């Protein structure tokens, strides 16, 4: 099927170089254009580019000239786009996508691969440091209370937070990281529970670092 | 082979500039500028002028192989013309800019020469437009739609007198034309009637424009 | 250069509705426009084209209008798979602009947020720093403000807060605020409060604790 | 990317309305359209020929008859060279449709026809016609006695006759001392006093009657 | 899909069975019909001249010989252009066949055989004729005489002797002082009293015997 | 796949200078051309050849537009075949020379067409443009011609009164009258008429006649 | 990516043959000329010949006609370099290059593989004999001696040398190997360390010989 | 055929400034030349060709000028990337013929060499054989001379030395020199020393040790 597969997700430090490939199956490569585009979380897209492979002719934004490069390799049908000096901003989501033909216009984009998270920060790979977020007497309305784990303090993402190795699910709610001003992310993982069961019951939440391999299991005590 | 230029477009090329379409065949290609900025691009430009160097006031026989230079003001040759229009059906748009930096068009949805005709020659090369979009100018053109066209050498206009010789110019002209595309370079007013690049609807019979071209592009 | 404005930024219709989205232009910008629909961590999907004309595929209640400068995409009756972001493009010039995003959401009941405060655990304590964190539970609408306070001191500069996408169950959010202090400035104060203010509360609410009270 | 040469193939393309189409007899670089009776004896014929409004005139030249001229729409006719591309490289059959002022209709087909079979060169050869088996419809058997003859105008006389039989005929057709049939005679539009000089088919309407309809079809072997 | 320029193509169609066929030597727009001997020497020869009946008349023009002459199914010269465009982008072997009038036969090959070789216009060099190494059959060897000599006629006199050798001979050839071999000559059948101006192989059966049966044909190399 | 010019007979694989088959027309019908794939590295498509002067280059406007000769000795591509080439490809032009005192010298032109960008060649005249001028052993004649028409005692598209082909002995694309006539008449060595030999004025002047001509060309 | 991978090391025996691999990946084989170049340790680079792989013509230097034989393999997009008989001066790296085109004068190499390290000799293939290089009290400089190993008598390239596996590093010169006399190889190892560390700590290096399969632990003493 | 010899053999330098190098060819080459950059154990990279035009992807520091016989490769200011061996190679003709190298080496401040000697170990001399090595440790430039003596006799023709590429961190070289002479030879001599002579030292150094002293 019509299918874009691109490169897996790179993190780089400020000032570096970063080379995205992107493999066409499902349709002759050589006949469509390419284009680039680009995702910050939260704001609007950016149009990076165009290259055809067949002609290996590029147009590019004014404002990425000199620092973003395309080339294409005709043999195995993929698309590659490299980004020379690297900015603290340019941290996103980048798109390979493809642009129908259609009799006037075109220059609308119809088929998209699925996204290549990049993510530039001079800090370096550090592991999460959990802390409990106990439950109190107080915290208590009527019959159901909350707590948490706060894992805080790791680069770069991602962390995996499961409670009792997943065996609980109803009510969690794993909120989105945050980047501290530091350079390291933290984030905060909550479940409400009745109150009654607080005694008998073990809560224990299972954080996992894969980029600083660190599998960590915290118990939870009032 | 790209025959047209939104074949170009496919091939991989987007700067608008000069480029080789086969519209005969593989054998002769024939060098034409492309507008691939305007409303999206993949225009295929038969007719350019701004300069006023080349003269217009050409015979039937270099209206019919083509006469200019691609890179500035050209006719691309009405039997090429014939090739793309037969094989494949096309859009209209004209570009015209007179000398107070005003810019006008008129775009046409169906634009044919000589459709379902055995020969292009035995008919005249007869012009056919249909629906008109309303750009800056009016619609000049659908009255010459149904026209062969008409040279100094060659009178095919239903006026008595040669329509083409008055004019200055070759169109496909009717008892007289509302568009003269083709007339002399007269740069700006004149007092003449209706002999100069004219466009009726736009600027009447007595403003020559200073810019001029007739796009084409597929369905 | 031809920026691309969307208008509403946040969009709340329930199923069966009629719902309406606006693109705006800065320059004329002609018939040629494009709108999009992405689902939460996927690639944009594309809908409408050229400004009116739309791609093979996609329902009939999808529908484009518009020309010059301002554009429309209506929907006739919504479905469950229609509530994403929708992104509207550019097109017609080759600076090629995108818009800003429209967040079009499920309308519920509206409900308040149950409120909880936790303080730093006694290891964080060791290390150095005091993180305190605000929970707001299943709450509706997403729109919520929350002011720490410290000896009724308020704080501002310090905090950092995190939303969760709406719930697929309840359509409900949860809202996560945490103060980040040092142990020696933790310690100098004694009273922490997160103050709530939500439109399904009259006036804030405020939980509270005292440090060392356990 | 595959291209129809003859309209036979259009009906295999998977086209059976009759109207105006593209077919490439040369190649795949210019097509020349013509008009098919895809409804006739169950269709996939090429028209080489058609006449019905008489505003056409088809007293032309020799160039203007190999080359083509007219609508594919309305009256033309398709060219001599190009009808000698087609039966060069397939065999054909040959069907002639007539219909007269007085509301009735006529044919006459012919099993074999080729403008010069086998010919190295069709100019030197004059583009010979060649009919063979005749089975009859509502005329007689007029292009039998044509068979063999270079076609002819008052450009290039190549009949057996002294005089230009094109000339005296006011037509162009392959003939011989002269026509029994001069289907592109002037239209006179009904009966005339003048000796076979009008669209006349000797056998169902004799030389002295001017048709009022007139088509040449053509289908493959 | 490429179209087939010689016939040695059409032996790879799959068609074995000796016959007029339709070949593209020019390109896909225009085909020209030839007969092919697909039974002598294994087949896959194209025939560019036969003669045999002696109907034909081949004291004919330069333009005539240029653009070619006749009925593929009978006596037919191709066209020197057409045989041009064969020998310019493919290596070709030559063999003619001969045959007198008392039931007898004979034949002579050449290696190599290309018309105007390496010409970059096949008309302002003359079409001069090149055959190479010569492997007896029944006939000596005429053409060698003749090779790099440019095609004469009436029309055109190339030849290397003040006299018009091709006027004198009653044929059209690649003429030098005059020929060897006339194999376009006046068909006189059997023995005559002139002197080479009838179907004459020298080395064969002299000047004063015209043949009764003349083909010369090309295979890829 | 058909090679159109002879760079792409060394992307073929083909190296050995000699006569080639290239297809500038078409797949339907091929040219013979000669190529010095040995000189500068390679890669030359060569439209004029002359050495032996046996074969006379004072010929016709129609016999310069379908060209003329043998592509192993001497030749002329044709007008014609050298406007398809340009038309399609950017092309740099050298022409190799050789007196009668073994010497040679060339000059080189970084741009080199017939009518760039002609809707027809034949309305343009086939005119000759040459930009960037690089100096070998021979000086800078053509620079002079650019612009010009091709002209021949059929057809004057001179600037002279006269008929400076005919006046020459030649044709080339004449201005009032060449600085280069490499299609004069051999008259080999030094000769008292003026201006009507091949000559290339800045080399060897107007009264000497070369021994060998060649005029080469290479994508861009 | 644009890479050509050639074979690995041979150790051939004079008068042999030799044949060399060189595949490439990223573009066309087909539509580039193949140059074969060899570059004798500390000395001028020889260029052997040229090969297209679409038409197989070759263009060899004139010294090693008859010598060398040029093949390429269009299925498997590989190109050959087989050189008849061998001599004891033709020990050197063999690259295959690509030559780009260029639209002029071209034949310049802008893509090289990354060498194939031929040995030709008669010796044949020997291990290892290690000899420790002692510390002493008149080879000491201030309070810094120096100790090594003596790796003597081997064949073929290479051995590789780690002290306290791999333990150690900072102070280490390892020296290129010398061809002796006798057709055999010897280098030696070397490390600075403090003196007054020479009687806590031990000092041991580890010699490794994969092409006769010896793995050798030599310590050291004053 | 077509000599291509370049110069210096040898060039030291440090970051920042202009170096050139220069190549010089037999018999007229024309504008025809292109240079190389050979890091250590790795494959040739091109810099320029056509004796002025660069690669893309080459800074634009590096620069090349030049026609006939002689050429020059420039670089504005040097980097630490730049330091490598540079070839130039002929192009023109079809012989095809490369130059010598030229060494590009950083340049430090001048050191003179820690010289220790290593006796023959007991191991060896059983086997029959006895090796004298001679270390000099960490100097600069990389030009050094070791000569062997053994009872104040000068010795040749069974001495092999090698030297290190140039040290990463501190730059740099190291010399090991190793005498290999047989058991009796080692056995009738007493006195055994390795003279080393480098610019940074007057009058050459001398390191000995007699046989059976520690
Ligand atoms: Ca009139
Ligand atoms: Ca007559
Ligand atoms: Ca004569
Ligand atoms: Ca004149």
């Amino acid at each position: 099927q019509m299918q874009l597969v691109q490169s897996g997700p790179e993190v780089k430090k400020p000032g570096t170089s970063v080379k995205v490939s992107c493999k066409a199956s499902g349709f002759t490569f050589t006949s469509y254009w390419m284009h680039w585009v680009r995702q910050a979380r939260g704001q609007r897209l950016e149009w990076i580019g165009v290259i055809h492979p067949n002609s290996g002719n590029t147009k590019y934004n004014e404002k990425f000239r000199s620092r973003v490069t395309m080339t294409t390799d005709t043999s195995t049908s993929t698309a590659y786009m490299e980004l020379r000096s690297l900015r603290s901003d340019d941290t996103a989501v980048y798109y390979c996508a493809r642009e129908m033909w259609n009799y006037g216009n075109s220059w609308y984009f119809d088929v998209w691969g699925q996204g290549t998270t990049v993510t530039v920060s001079s800090a370096s790979t550090k592991g999460p440091s959990v802390f409990p977020l106990a439950p109190s007497s107080k915290s208590t309305s009527g019959g159901t209370a909350a707590l948490g784990c706060l894992v805080k303090d790791y680069f770069p993402e991602p962390v995996t937070v499961s409670w009792n190795s997943g065996a609980l699910t109803s009510g969690v709610h794993t909120f989105p990281a945050v980047l501290q001003s530091s350079g390291l992310y933290s984030l905060s993982s909550v479940v409400t529970v009745p109150s009654s069961s607080l005694g008998t019951q073990t809560y224990i939440c299972n954080v996992n670092h894969k980029p600083s391999n660190t599998k960590v299991d915290k118990k939870v005590e009032p | 082979q790209p025959l047209d230029c939104d074949d170009i477009y496919a091939q991989g090329y987007q700067s608008d500039g000069v480029y080789l379409i086969y519209p005969s065949g593989p054998s002769v290609p024939v060098p034409v500028f492309c507008d691939m900025t305007t409303e999206g691009g993949k225009w295929t430009v038969f007719q350019k002028r701004f300069n006023g160097s080349v003269s217009f006031f050409r015979g039937w026989n270099d209206y019919k192989l083509g006469f200019g230079r691609a890179d500035g003001e050209y006719w691309l040759g009405l039997q090429n013309m014939h090739l793309l229009t037969l094989k494949q059906k096309y859009e209209l748009r004209v570009d015209l800019e007179d000398f107070e930096n005003n810019t006008a068009y008129a775009k046409y949805a169906d634009f044919s020469i000589s459709p379902n005709a055995v020969s292009a020659e035995e008919d005249g090369y007869t012009l056919f437009v249909a629906g008109f979009e309303d750009g800056g100018a009016g619609d000049s053109l659908s009255y010459h739609s149904g026209q062969k066209f008409s040279t100094f050498d060659r009178d095919q206009d239903l006026f008595v007198q040669n329509c083409a010789a008055l004019s200055s110019g070759a169109f496909w002209f009717r008892s007289c034309h509302f568009a003269n595309l083709n007339g002399f370079y007269l740069g700006g007013s004149h007092l003449s009637y209706a002999n100069g690049i004219n466009w009726a609807q736009w600027k009447g019979f007595y403003y020559s424009l200073k810019r001029t071209e007739m796009k084409i592009r597929r369905a | 250069d031809i920026q691309m404005t969307q208008s509403p930024s946040s969009l709340s219709a329930s199923v069966g509705d009629r719902v309406t989205i606006t693109c705006r232009a800065s320059k004329s910008i002609s018939k040629y426009l494009a709108w999009y629909q992405q689902k939460p961590g996927k690639a944009p999907e594309l809908l409408i084209y050229s400004g009116s004309t739309l791609q093979s595929g996609i329902p009939a209640r999808f529908s484009g209008s518009g020309s010059g400068t301002e554009f429309t995409l209506t929907i006739s009756s919504l479905q469950s798979e229609d509530f994403a972001v929708y992104y509207c493009q550019q097109h017609n010039e080759y600076p090629f602009t995108f818009g800003q995003g429209t967040k079009l959401e499920i309308k519920r009941t509206v409900a308040a947020p149950s409120v909880f405060i936790f303080p730093p655990s006694d290891e964080q304590l060791k290390s150095g720093t005091a993180s305190v964190v605000c929970l707001l539970n299943n709450f509706y609408p997403r729109e919520a403000k929350v002011q720490w306070k410290v000896d009724n001191a308020l704080q501002s500069g310090n905090s950092q807060e995190s939303v969760t996408e709406q719930d697929s169950k309840d359509s409900t959010y949860s809202l996560s605020s945490t103060l980040t202090l040092s142990k020696a400035d933790y310690e100098k104060h004694k009273v922490y409060a997160c103050e709530v203010t939500h439109q399904g509360l009259s006036s804030p609410v405020t939980k509270s604790f005292n440090r060392g009270e356990c």
